[PDB]
RNA sequence: UUUAAAAAUUUUAAAAUAAUU
RNA sequence: AUAUAUAUAUAUUAAUAUAUAUAUAU
RNA sequence: AUAUAUAUAUAUAAAAUUAUUUUAAUAUAUAUAUAU
């Protein structure tokens, strides 16, 4: 009953977006912190994959009325992309599935972490009161 | 209880098996009472063994 | 000196020396108002305390560490307390408070939290959050009173300035030591001194509406507010209750040790059982004599009928035989340093060897010395300590005793070897018999059960809304409505036109949180379930109700406590008999899916199946589900609505509940928490708890006991007990009576062994019985020893008022209700009558004036119930408090003085040439206006709450709201057809006799208003009330009410003292002894209550049930107006139809109305004469029946004659006799009718015109 | 030949006070 | 001059937290 | 990216047993009687 949900929706979407453009059919929706407070980097928290016409529709949804306290650290991870671990605690309400409609294939798990590909220096960590924000390319 | 009553048939001379005191109706009972009727039924079926 | 020079006249007035008057009253109230706190503590300085009040105070109370080390932060960003000893230390700590405050702008010695800390915490800092949480929680702990302590202390000084009192019964001045032996006052003054020091301001903090301002002194801590509240309570109790000064010292010592420890509430919580454990639970290790009541319980025990049969003398054989309470008590006393106090109590208790008034007074005094504070802690600590408890199930139901699934449910195999089979059988039979009744299948019962839970109180409508939103379903919002937002009325209006398959997703939604503190117990917790979750839990509560009322039938719920529950303890504690006290610790957390809810849901799902095969329940469809209960077969089987609901409710109970915590005392805590604890907000809660309690006890005694014990004694004890003749339970707690056989008290070792068997029984399936067998009764917080009720004075704190939030208090005149409640609580506890009355006089002035002023005359307080002292030049202390409240009480106290009352009037000027039948020639109409009697009498009758006016919402949205609400009420075609046919028949026949005949269409128009007034009042309404009170005070009045006028035509005659109704040597209530003369005489000459005499003319024409939205008044007035005028029966039937009744049922009610001629309902509706509160403990029924005689003493008179067709008048006559007899001090006497001015027929015609005019 | 018994019903729906689970 | 009741007539419906927009400064 | 003032809106606190007290004009006008 669970593995069917885990596997089946992706195989169907692979027929629809098997050959389209990855830039046009993609998205990612995480916790945003402004360019200041470096004393922009967002923790992913989800990775959508869907056709272009639905990415256009998801681009305009609110996505901003969801808050959480993100606590960035300075620890490094052995993985290839230079990224620093983090944390997050949602406040108030949890993201209902209705926003990510029945037409997109999202992921059910995710680690909290931020990548630092600019001026490599990890300073002191902090908490920032992040806000959810949709993040796709031009598309 | 069943198996030990069955096994006590052949040690009649050293041990005698009886029905427990607490199986009989309360205060002698009375046949105006359903529970005492069923207690009597259980005793009547169990005694011959 | 100061208080004397201020208000010597008031001291003389309330102390029974000088006649009372309004001028001294209002002048004293002026003195109370124009008066400062520095004046208070200077007056305290004037008191030359003796050495008796002296005591060594620990110096550690003042120097305390900082709050930072007591807190930390969770991995979930939650600021929570760091326990240092045990998982209980989660209360407010004892720390400094000065380094977190900023100076107030006006009062430079007081201040609140610095705004810098609050803003830095709101930004998200760690230390700022911790400091602001500590500050807010300390403020909340200091805000748990009902008024500033200095005001209560001033009232105490006022009352005690008069000195001792003279007893009109004992003929002597009582020996109660003055203030110079009151060590609580001494400790209060010394603490305030040592904290203030050189500073001129004397109050260590000033209680205000918004928040408390701390006195900025380095000698300050957070333990001082509760300590001061304790000391004030102890001082007031010692002065108005006659506690001896040898135990108040021990109480003050324990309070000091509490204030000198790590945290105060935690110490008081660990040390809450040193006085009861060493006095009440250890009395009478050696008897020598004394009397105890001889009650006999009548034979159909289940109905709770008693009979007092005299006092039997005690003997040596009835000495205490329960197990000893020595080692554990000394262990507790040693673990906390309170060993000297424990040894003193344990020694002083062993000197009482006679059941006497003095020993019960000893117990009362020893138990009034425990602190009565409302314990307080952060909400995130309550939710994280209470809701983490889980059942400890040591013998689970085997997995091979469950059939396959039927939807969300599995069934117990009939061949199970567990003990759950008897539970399953009980709930199955209950469900079957409930569903078999034809009453549960009409639309009226469906609608009543629907509307049972649609109230104006919150139901967490938010999470309902945002959970329905998650499946793309809309909901009306009704923008612009003055109605409250978080109310179940609002949810119900939203959820009118919605199919069940849509709203069923909101059954798994989470719940909000509620909080509430108590005396001597951890802060309560609450959860309100929404409308869908309350709907789907109908079969559970219905089956629980059927079990409680028909099958098991061992409970006191739904019965009057003071007529059935008090003498239960009186019987179960009398010496030949014994009592075991059984309680279930953590009852909510012990009811989960793995033992109770699974079995209960399978039972209720199977029992209902027979008589509900295709029908819908309260708006629920007839869904289908496939079953696998039979091996090898798998088939989809239809089910019912009442089974569909059990399916949804089971899928809710399986996962547990998720609580959304968001406390306003710690910034940054709005987490969500998920538990398995059964909720305490469901409709089905309090009934299913008692059902499970009774069921498990009966299965205990019938099955588990005899199968695990071998000695003949315990077997014979468990066979002679049944839950219906030897057990009484209500919800969590319980009581087990053990009758005494002919050989005397039942043996003790056998009872103990049975107790440990019960303790072992609880652990198999989760419960943890807290059993107490020591020779005293315990039920619903009522204590009994040898048949003598013992009031617990620590549970009724005089100054304590609870505030689980930060909201401000209701403005004056909202506090007079609480003051009257304080007086009544003192009344029900048997305090020294003269002292308590005088203190209440002194206290009802200080809360009488406040800002263009508006003052209450004392006559209003006399109207509310407070009894006079010395009015009109009479003798001091003639009136008791048993005088009722209102017109009856006024008539009562007037008629006893009327002759002197008029000769005084004539002796000071007031004279006229008009022979009034009541007051003769004196002109009462001018003097009572002058003396401000009419003013108080008519100002007391005015409400003191802002009547919430409609804010004139828009017509469109209001119409839509009321329409959707009505659609929710009348959902099925049958109710609508009934009401529409009723309206048609009314317009055919009843058109003209009534203009707005009530139906089921005016219910929404009452729910809408009930949503209105749940909001906050506005300044317009406050100013309106102030101006209305001023107006009603500034008139000129000409007479009393018409009812009191008609009353005053009747005279009486006090002839003979009735014979005693109880022995004068038998203690029946501790504190009511010969020292307490008036209550003792009333109790011994009237006798206690052991009868049932409810409803003295509560007759009405409407004898059926309808929705809670409707009112009995409208339907009753309509039926009365339609029966007096004599219309056709079709009109009555049309009214009863459109009020939502069946045809045959409505017509049976019409026949009922046609019987029982309407001369009684009219009087019952015109007059409001009831039995006052204070008479509930006495035997007023026989006083009405036999000892108020309407045939006067020397025969007929031609005036007291009553016409044959006016029988209702005898009722009012018996009223007036009983009230006039109970008002006077001394013993109750035979009162005879004396004379009716006018005549019997004339007075009857006077009442009859009023009855007719309806 | 005149008098008189009169109905003791409910579970009374909501709002305030107090007690309890 | 004021108020009460009697018949009728008339009008009439009754604390903490968060989000959004304006403005000023950086 | 932020701070302050303003205006608007929103969310949060339950069920049961017991006893007591209150819940048929909203207002005015004419004719009637009465009291101050
Ligand atoms: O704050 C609650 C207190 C309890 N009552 C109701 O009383 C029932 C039992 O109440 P509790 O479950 O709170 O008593 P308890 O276990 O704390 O007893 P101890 O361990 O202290 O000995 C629950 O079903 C609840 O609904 C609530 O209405 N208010
Ligand atoms: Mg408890
Ligand atoms: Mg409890």
């Amino acid at each position: 009953s669970l593995l069917r949900l885990l596997i089946c929706p992706w195989l169907h979407m692979e027929k629809l977006i098997g050959e389209a453009d990855p830039a046009s059919t993609s998205a990612e929706i995480g916790w945003h912190v402004p360019r200041e407070q470096l004393m922009d980097g967002f923790i992913p928290y989800v990775s959508i994959r869907a056709p272009r016409l639905v990415i256009e529709e998801l681009m305009e949804k609110n996505w901003g009325q969801y808050h959480a306290q993100v606590i960035v650290t300075d620890q490094l991870v052995v993985g290839e992309p230079r990224r620093v671990s983090a944390k997050a605690v949602i406040k108030g309400n949890h993201l209902p599935v209705k926003l990510i409609s029945r037409f997109a294939c999202f992921t059910l798990t995710s680690k909290y972490e931020m990548r630092l590909p600019c001026g490599h220096s990890t300073g002191r960590g902090a908490a920032y009161n992040a806000r959810l924000a949709f993040r796709s390319d031009l598309a | 209880s069943f198996r030990v009553a069955l096994a006590g048939w052949l040690y009649n001379g050293v041990v005698t098996t009886v029905i427990d005191d607490s199986s009989y109706p309360k205060d002698g009972g009375s046949v105006t009472s359903l529970e005492n009727l069923w207690d009597f039924f259980i005793l009547a079926l169990a005694l011959p063994l | 000196s100061m208080i004397l020079t201020q208000f010597g006249p008031f001291i003389e007035s309330i102390s029974g020396i000088t006649d009372q008057s309004n001028d001294v009253f209002e002048n004293a109230a002026k003195a109370f108002s124009m008066f400062t706190r520095s004046d208070v503590y200077k007056a305290l300085d004037e008191i030359p305390f003796s050495e008796d009040a002296m005591l060594p105070i620990p110096p550690t109370i003042y120097t305390k560490p900082s709050h930072d080390s007591y807190y930390y932060i969770d991995a979930l960003n939650r600021v929570r307390r760091k326990t240092y000893q045990g998982p209980d230390d989660v209360y407010v700590p004892n720390c400094s408070i000065v380094e977190l405050l900023e100076p107030h702008e006006t009062l430079t010695s007081y201040g609140r939290l610095s705004e810098a800390i609050e803003n830095r915490a709101k930004d998200g800092d760690s230390q700022a959050r911790i400091a602001t949480t500590y500050g807010r929680i300390a403020e909340s702990q200091a805000r748990q009173i009902k008024a500033p302590l200095e005001k209560f202390v001033l009232a105490l000084l006022v009352a005690e300035a008069g000195g001792s009192l003279y007893d009109p019964v004992l003929q002597k001045y009582d020996e109660i030591p003055g203030l110079s032996h009151n060590c609580p006052l001494w400790c209060f003054r010394e603490i305030c001194r040592h904290i203030s020091g050189p500073l001129p301001d004397r109050a260590p903090y000033l209680y205000l509406s918004a928040g408390v301002f701390w006195l900025m002194s380095p000698r300050m801590t957070s333990a001082i507010p509760p300590l001061l509240s304790d000391l004030v309570n102890l001082a007031i109790l010692q002065q108005t209750a006659g506690l001896d000064p040898s135990l108040v010292r021990l109480g003050v010592q324990i309070c000091l040790h509490a204030a000198a420890s790590s945290s105060y509430a935690w110490f008081i919580l660990k040390t809450k059982s040193i006085f009861p454990q060493n006095t009440l639970h250890s009395m009478y290790e050696s008897l020598e004599g004394g009397y105890c009541p001889n009650l006999e319980w009548l034979e159909p025990r289940s109905d709770y009928k008693f009979m007092y049969m005299g006092a039997m003398p005690l003997s040596t054989k009835y000495a205490r035989s329960a197990p000893s309470n020595d080692k554990k008590a000394r262990e507790l006393g040693e673990k906390y340093g309170l060993s000297s106090v424990v040894s003193e109590l344990r020694r002083r208790t062993k000197t009482y060897s006679k059941h006497d008034f003095t020993s019960v007074r000893y117990i009362r005094d020893a138990m009034a010395c425990t602190s009565g504070i409302f314990l307080v802690r952060t909400p995130t600590e309550t939710v994280l300590q209470e809701y983490t408890q889980s059942p400890e199930i040591k013998v689970p139901i085997p997995q091979k005793d469950w059939t396959g699934p039927i939807g969300e449910i599995r069934i117990l195999k009939d061949t199970t070897s567990s003990i759950a089979r008897y539970l399953y059988r009980t709930w199955y039979l209950a469900a079957a018999r409930m569903a078999a009744q034809p009453r549960t299948w009409d639309p009226l019962f469906q609608a009543i059960m629907r509307s049972q839970y649609v109230t104006a109180r919150g139901g967490s409508g938010a999470t309902l809304r945002e959970s329905l939103y998650a499946i793309n379903v809309s909901l009306p919002d009704f923008k612009g409505l003055p109605v409250k937002a978080a109310t179940k009325i609002f949810q119900a209006a939203q959820l009118a036109n919605l199919p069940f398959s849509h709203t069923s997703v909101a059954i798994l939604a989470d719940t909000s949180m509620g909080l509430r503190n108590q005396v001597q117990r951890r802060p309560r917790s609450i959860m309100p379930l929404n409308v869908p979750q309350q709907q789907v839990s109908a079969p559970h509560t219905l089956t629980a109700d059927y079990i409680n009322y028909h099958m098991n039938l061992s409970t006191t719920s739904g019965s009057a406590v003071i007529e059935k529950v008090i003498p239960l303890g009186v019987y179960a504690s009398s010496p030949p008999n014994q009592s075991i006290n059984i309680d279930i610790s953590a009852c909510d957390a012990s009811i989960t899916w793995d033992f109770f809810l699974s079995v209960i849901m399978a039972a209720i799902h199977e029992g209902v199946a027979s008589s509900s095969i295709g029908k819908p329940f309260m708006g629920v469809p007839a869904s289908i589900v496939n079953d696998e209960s039979v091996v090898g077969v798998r088939a989809a089987r239809p089910i019912s609505g009442m089974q569909n609901m059990i399916q949804h409710l089971s899928k809710l109970y399986k996962r547990g509940f998720s609580y959304r915590v968001n406390d306003s005392f710690s910034p940054g805590n709005d987490f969500t928490h998920m538990t398995t604890t059964f909720p305490s907000g469901s409709t089905a809660t309090s009934t299913e708890h008692t059902a499970n309690n009774s069921t498990m006890m009966e299965t205990f005694l019938t099955v588990w006991g005899p199968e695990h014990t071998d000695d003949p004694d315990v077997l014979r004890l468990m066979k002679s007990l049944t839950i219906q003749r030897n057990y009484v339970c209500q919800g969590d707690d319980g009581l087990m009576i053990i009758d005494g056989n002919t050989a005397g008290k039942v043996n003790s070792e056998t009872i103990q062994k049975m107790l440990e068997l019960i303790s072992k029984y609880g652990e198999e399936f989760g419960w943890k019985y807290d059993i107490a067998y020591d020779g005293t009764a315990e039920y619903l917080k009522l204590y009994f020893i040898f048949g003598c009720r013992i009031p617990n004075l620590s549970r009724h704190p005089i100054v304590g008022k609870e505030r689980a939030n930060s909201s401000a208090e209701e403005p004056w005149p909202a506090i007079l209700d609480q003051i009257m409640g304080i007086f009544f609580n003192g009344v029900h506890d048997g305090l020294q009558w003269q002292r308590w009355i005088r203190y209440s006089w002194a206290l009802c002035c200080a809360f009488s004036r406040q800002r263009g002023y508006l003052q209450y005359p004392m006559w209003s307080f006399v109207y509310w119930g407070l009894p006079l002292v010395k009015v009109f030049g009479s003798d001091p202390w003639i009136f008791s408090w048993y005088m009722p409240t209102g017109d009856l009480g006024m008539y009562s106290w007037i008629s006893l003085i009327r002759p002197l009352m008029t000769r005084w009037m004539v002796a000071n000027g007031y004279v006229t040439d008009k022979c009034s039948p009541v007051f003769g020639n004196a002109d009462y109409r001018k003097c009572f206006n002058e003396l401000k009697l009419y003013q108080g009498y008519y100002m007391a009758q005015l409400p003191r709450n802002p009547k919430k006016s409609g804010r004139a919402a828009p017509r469109e949205v209001r119409e839509q709201f009321t329409q959707a609400l009505s659609d929710y009420l009348m959902q099925n075609p049958e109710l609508k057809s009934r009401v529409l046919r009723g309206r048609s028949e009314w317009e055919k026949y009843g058109a003209g006799i009534i203009h707005n005949p009530p139906s089921l269409f005016d219910v929404p128009h009452k729910w809408y208003q009930g949503a209105q007034e749940a909001a906050t009042a506005t300044r317009e309404e406050l100013a309106e009330m102030d101006e209305t009170l001023m107006r009603a005070r500034k008139h000129s009045y000409s007479s009393f009410s018409k009812l009191l006028e008609a009353y005053l035509l009747v005279k009486w005659r006090m002839c003979e003292a009735r014979e005693p109704s109880v022995d004068l040597r038998l203690p029946l209530c501790a504190g009511i002894d010969p020292l307490n003369s008036d209550p003792f005489l009333k109790m011994v000459s009237v006798g206690p209550m052991l009868q049932s005499t409810r409803k003295y003319f509560a007759q009405t024409l409407f004898m059926a049930k309808t929705v809670s939205g409707l009112d009995v008044n409208a339907i009753d007035s309509a039926l009365l107006r339609l029966r007096t005028l004599g219309a056709d029966k079709k009109a009555l039937t049309a009214q009863l139809l459109m009020v939502g009744l069946q045809e045959s049922e409505a017509d049976a009610l019409a026949g009922k109305i046609m019987l029982q001629d309407v001369n009684t309902v009219q009087l019952a509706r015109v007059v409001n004469l009831a039995v006052p509160d204070t008479w509930m403990s006495l035997d007023f029924d026989t006083m009405f029946k036999h000892h108020v005689k309407l045939l006067p003493k020397d025969g007929r008179h031609l005036n007291t004659d009553i016409p044959p067709r006016m029988g209702w008048l005898r009722a009012i006559l018996r009223f007036l006799g009983a009230g006039m007899a109970m008002t006077a001090t001394g013993v109750a006497v035979d009162i005879y009718l004396e004379d009716i001015h006018g005549g019997g027929r004339s007075l009857g015609q006077r009442f009859m015109t009023w009855m007719r005019q309806e």
